[PDB]
RNA sequence: UCCAUUGCGACAACGAGCGAGACCCCGGCCGCGGGCGCCGCGGGACGGCCCGCGGCAGCGGGAGGACGGCGGGGCGAUAGCAGGUCUGUGAUGCCCUCAGACGCCCUGGGCCGCACGCGCGCUACACUGGCGGGGCCAGCCGGCGCCCGCCAGGACGCGCGGAGCCCCCGCCGUGGCCGGGACCGCGGGCUGGAACGCCCCCGCGCACCAGGAAUGUCUUGUAGGCGCCCGCCCCCACCGCG
């Protein structure tokens, strides 16, 4: 569902000033950013409501941290494809943060905000290298192996 | 604030502690066809807290049990389908279901089918593998 | 004009024999307007067989993959020009170039 | 923390465990998916609340469900707030110090001193192990029990499983003194 | 926006309550004695389940529009695990008859109109969903 | 950690024997650029070429003190 | 009696014969600050602070 | 071990007993009084209907209830 | 010293090789060119830098950076061993059965028989759960429509589409209970020439309330938990490979 040619071309017309992609565990969240209503929209729904409900503060992590100033005056048409739930919620937060860094554009505050972003929680800026593993013969798991009968 | 305890429904004692639909799942231990509902269609809701049930409700449930095909209870449901002698759908409950079980095993005994041999030889006619089944059962 | 978009579908197991053929298709059809290559997502034919001819020992399996490569081009040019392109393109034995008419 | 419990005046008295319990970086909820296990002591700066929410996920039937653990911490930390009238975060940060033994026995049996990390690591582990047993075949919730173990230990009681475990490692240690 | 800007449950609960009073849907008894699918051991214990399920069916149809889902595919979103056997649990599917009936009631109301392949939401239906979400849009 | 193998080691000396001024004491990219001048030093694969350069950087660092 | 806090200056090595135990040079945290060896289970690094109930016993 | 699903004249005694608390869960009543959680659940639905209590958290599994003033 | 006969150092040794590594495959990141479909080629990471401690090879720590100190695989030396396979082959020496056949076909049955002891598993012993509805979500890589049917499925069509765990709300309320689904009595279907195979539905609700001596496997996208796909297949996965 991710890594597809329809990334976020769902939007008809609607040219967008800034673009960012945040990814975690076979999930790509690509946000189309333009100066809008201070509104963050993921999967056609508002940022306020997402499926892992105890993770809502995480999906909005820099709204509290960076400062609502940049968040006001911005429209984000984020779409997440791939993964399950937590993978998507970490990937929206990565995408939203990088899009705002691009939104400062020319003032050095993109560097200052990235400094703030690496401080509260890195991964808001950087990718989570941890990705997945491969099953190998002689075990249901990859690292795990089968029981030996006679030692 | 109101309750009654054991009901003498069909030689059983249904505790008022139970939530009624779950309670009548055990009728004398054998024969429920209501499939955990189908008594709402005859009369009352799932959580009647068992004891709350009135004598008036009891007769209506008891009526549906004798005439099963009357309240949306279909032939797809019901304990017994075409009977080997009766050839009609029916619901068998309490002592009667076990009594009818004897009647069918007598039939297999007279007919001397492989199933009849295994039923008197205490062996499984369905569960295919008997090499490693009853350990500690110590039986033939 | 008998002008039709002409389909060109190339299947090469060898990425480099197939990739060089993609350069060949582009050059001959530069004149007749060949299309940029839409590379098929690789289709991997996967067979896992026990390495042992007799099934005894530790379980060792062979993971065998045929990573067929298909590249598709479309040319809206003359049939004689499509034909010149087939003669012009490098012939690599064991490479499938297939044409359909749209 | 949970939008209800603040993180400002919560510190611990023990200076031996001063660096090990992290009280300056708790996220809004304890999720913060991180490679804390990777590197030797990166686990020390993990937030105590994300160290507790990870401990509850044990026994397989309950493995991996961090969200079901997160609500169990917020249910426990909501119960503690009402009963104790002090920040629930503080009670966990106090209990971890209390549940930590200062002596163990290794063969070299012989008395040894547990390193700051181990006093924290066993302390969180003990808090959940008792709660898990004290809620296995009982009507009481795991969350209600989690709140009690977390609090009894902080004030300090041999009633608490974590302390009844600490107490015995240190009686066995005093035998091999 | 609108219906997706609204949480699912409140909209599904409310629209369902409206259908029963309005007379839209009107449940069939022969299908109202059955479990939602093979994967359910017990039939719905939520009382008027046809109404709530119908509310959800028209909430998915609204989002799909162009996709034009059929009866079986929309039943898949109500699929569950089949449990209670020595063999390991497997995700099965919901009963199509319940969903065919629900769709035929929306189709008769003209809320839904057929398309080549699957049926899709018609403007009378599209407005009904839009208006109800506008009814509780906060 | 990573222990240099005899190819990644003998070649590094051969590079510091032939070339002295071109490589510099703490300059991996420069040490990778000198070692990449085609025929003068030919190492197939960047992974081997990068590993050679790192050992050359370490050898060049050692010689500058003494 | 009352336990005395101490601070590791260095970890000399690992002992136990099964591994898993360490020899640490400890300096009492306060006052005369006695620097004496200690044996510790669990992961220990430099500058860690430990409280020793026994206190007098000395590692070799 | 055994509980009444079914309080009779002692429902007011229970109401006074639950009003005799600082905070409670319906499960805590099940331990404090020998009552099924379901009876305790229904009982506390009207305990806040009488307005002598309040929700602190509400989750499907457990809701913590603190008596408003009750002092 | 190392992960390593991996290197250092000492030293009648001095240099080489093979194996190790390098290489190959996939992955994370940047760029280029293309784009029915994300898919071709190039960079990038090297114990480079920094601080210690070291002649040294390196040994801990610090950042910077997708990525950090052998990422998850393939390949695999010199020798071997009475390991296993003549039942995979038009591989094969020898006895070659060779026509009332040990050839080759067809039917019927077995290979699945069960006082029992063991190996790999699965499902359990529940309130971190079962039971109802409400969201939503994958990846290997991926078809559906419509009507009839509780279902399982069937008829008739077209060109196409996606999990569970989890979450949200009720419910049961510690009861071998709605925990558990083993056995067995009807049926309804499927696939085939034919069930004995499977599916489904209404009964029926066994042991088991955490396991004795012992014994296994495992270091971050890990164990575990959860589903899905394929392999072989008329039907059928508690298996294997993913």
């Amino acid at each position: 569902d991710l890594l597809e040619r329809n990334d976020i071309e769902v939007r008809e017309r609607d040219k967008y000033t800034v673009h960012t992609l945040g990814k975690k565990k076979n999930s790509v969240a690509v946000a189309f950013v333009k100066a809008g209503k201070g509104d963050i929209l993921v999967n056609n729904v508002p940022l306020a409501l997402v499926r892992p409900e105890i993770l809502r503060t995480k999906v909005s992590e820099p709204i509290m941290i960076l400062g609502e100033s940049l968040f006001k005056g911005l429209d984000m048409n984020i779409k997440v494809a791939g993964g399950g739930h937590v993978s998507q919620i970490y990937a929206v937060r990565q995408a939203i943060s990088r899009g705002v860094l691009a939104s400062v554009k020319d003032e050095a505050a993109r560097s200052e905000l990235r400094a703030k972003l690496v401080s509260y929680d890195r991964q808001l800026v950087v990718s989570d290298p941890r990705r997945c593993e491969a099953k190998k013969f002689g075990g249901r798991g990859a690292r795990a192996r089968r029981q030996k009968s006679y030692r | 604030n109101d309750y009654r305890d054991l009901l003498r429904m069909f030689n059983t004692n249904i505790q008022g502690k139970v939530v009624l639909e779950c309670a009548l799942v055990g009728i004398k231990g054998i024969g429920r066809r209501f499939a955990n509902v189908a008594l709402k269609k005859a009369n009352i809701d799932v959580h009647k807290r068992a004891g709350e049930l009135t004598a008036a409700e009891e007769d209506a449930l008891m009526k549906v049990l004798e005439d099963p095909l009357s309240h949306g209870i279909p032939a797809w449901m019901l304990n017994r389908n075409n009977d080997f002698e009766s050839g009609k759908d029916m619901h068998i409950l309490v002592n009667t279901i076990a009594s009818t079980h004897r009647a069918d095993l007598e039939r297999l005994r007279k007919t001397r089918c492989e199933r009849g041999v295994r039923h008197h030889h205490n062996l499984k006619v369905r569960g295919q593998h008997t090499k490693s089944t009853g350990r500690r059962g110590h039986v033939v | 004009d008998m002008h039709q978009k002409y389909t060109i579908i190339v299947v090469g197991k060898d990425l480099k024999l197939v990739e060089r053929y993609v350069k060949s298709i582009v050059k001959e059809g530069r004149a007749f307007g060949i299309s940029g290559p839409c590379r098929a997502p690789v289709r991997r034919l996967t067979i896992t067989t026990r390495k042992s001819p007799c099934g005894e020992g530790t379980n060792t399996w062979h993971r065998f993959e045929l990573r067929m490569y298909k590249r598709t081009f479309w040319v809206t040019c003359g049939g004689n020009d499509i034909s010149t392109i087939l003669s012009k393109t490098v012939v690599i034995p064991g490479i499938q170039v297939t044409v359909e008419v749209e | 923390l949970f939008n209800k419990w603040p993180l400002t005046d919560v510190k611990c008295q023990d200076e031996s465990l001063e660096a090990y319990i992290s009280i300056d970086n708790h996220s809004f909820v304890p999720h913060s998916a991180g490679r804390w296990s990777a590197k030797r002591f990166r686990k020390a700066k993990c937030p105590v609340v994300e160290r507790l929410t990870n401990s509850l996920m044990m026994h397989g039937r309950n493995s991996g469900k961090k969200l079901m653990a997160m609500k169990t911490v917020g249910e426990a930390f909501e119960l503690i707030n009402l009963y104790t009238g002090k920040n629930p975060v503080q009670v966990l940060v106090d209990a971890v110090a209390n549940s930590g033994p200062r002596e163990d026995s290794c063969r070299i049996r012989q008395s040894v001193d547990v390193s700051p990390l181990r006093r924290v690591n066993i302390g969180i582990y003990n808090i959940a192990t008792g709660a898990r047993k004290a809620a296995f075949r009982k009507v009481r919730p795991f969350a209600e029990c989690l709140a009690e173990e977390i609090m009894n230990a902080a004030a300090g009681a041999d009633k608490s499983y974590a302390i009844s475990q600490r107490n015995s490692v240190e009686r066995i240690a005093v035998s091999n003194r | 926006s609108s219906v997706t800007r609204v949480p699912a449950d409140v909209f599904i609960n409310s629209f369902a309550a409206h259908l029963k009073n309005r007379g839209i849907i009107k449940c069939p008894a022969f299908t109202d004695y059955v479990k939602t699918g093979v994967s359910r051991q017990y039939a719905p214990r939520d009382a008027d389940w046809f109404y709530i399920k119908a509310a959800s069916v028209i909430r998915h149809f609204y989002i799909s529009g162009s996709h034009s889902i059929g009866v079986a595919g929309l039943a898949r979103k109500y699929s569950s695990l089949q449990k209670g056997k020595t063999t390991p649990h497997h995700t099965k599917r919901a009963s199509c008859k319940v969903i065919r009936s629900i769709v035929s009631q929306f189709l008769g109301q003209k809320l839904l109109i057929a398309g080549e392949r699957g049926r899709h939401i018609s403007p009378n239906g599209r407005k009904m969903v839009e208006d109800f979400a506008e009814g509780l849009q906060k | 950690g990573k222990v240099r193998t005899k190819t990644i080691k003998r070649a590094a000396r051969k590079i510091v024997e032939n070339n002295y001024e071109s490589l510099k004491p703490k300059d991996f990219q420069n040490n990778k650029a000198i070692c990449s001048k085609r025929n003068v030093a030919i190492i197939p694969s960047k992974r081997l070429r990068n590993k050679v350069a790192g050992y050359v950087t370490t050898l060049m660092n050692r010689v500058v003190k003494g | 009696p009352e336990p005395i806090n101490a601070r590791v200056i260095e970890v000399l090595g690992r002992t136990s014969s099964r591994g898993g135990i360490t020899q640490v040079k400890v300096e009492f945290m306060t006052g005369e600050k006695r620097q004496i060896i200690r044996n510790v289970i669990g992961p220990v690094r430099k500058d860690d602070i430990l409280v020793l109930m026994e206190s007098e016993r000395e590692a070799r | 071990k055994v509980d009444y699903p079914a309080d009779e004249a002692a429902m007011n005694e229970a109401l006074k007993f639950i009003k005799n608390s600082k905070c409670i869960t319906h499960t805590q009543i099940c331990e404090r009084l020998r009552v099924s959680v379901a009876l305790a659940k229904r009982v506390m639905r009207q305990l806040v209907k009488s307005g002598d209590f309040a929700i602190v958290s509400k989750s499907s599994r457990m809701t913590i209830f603190k008596n408003m003033t009750k002092k």
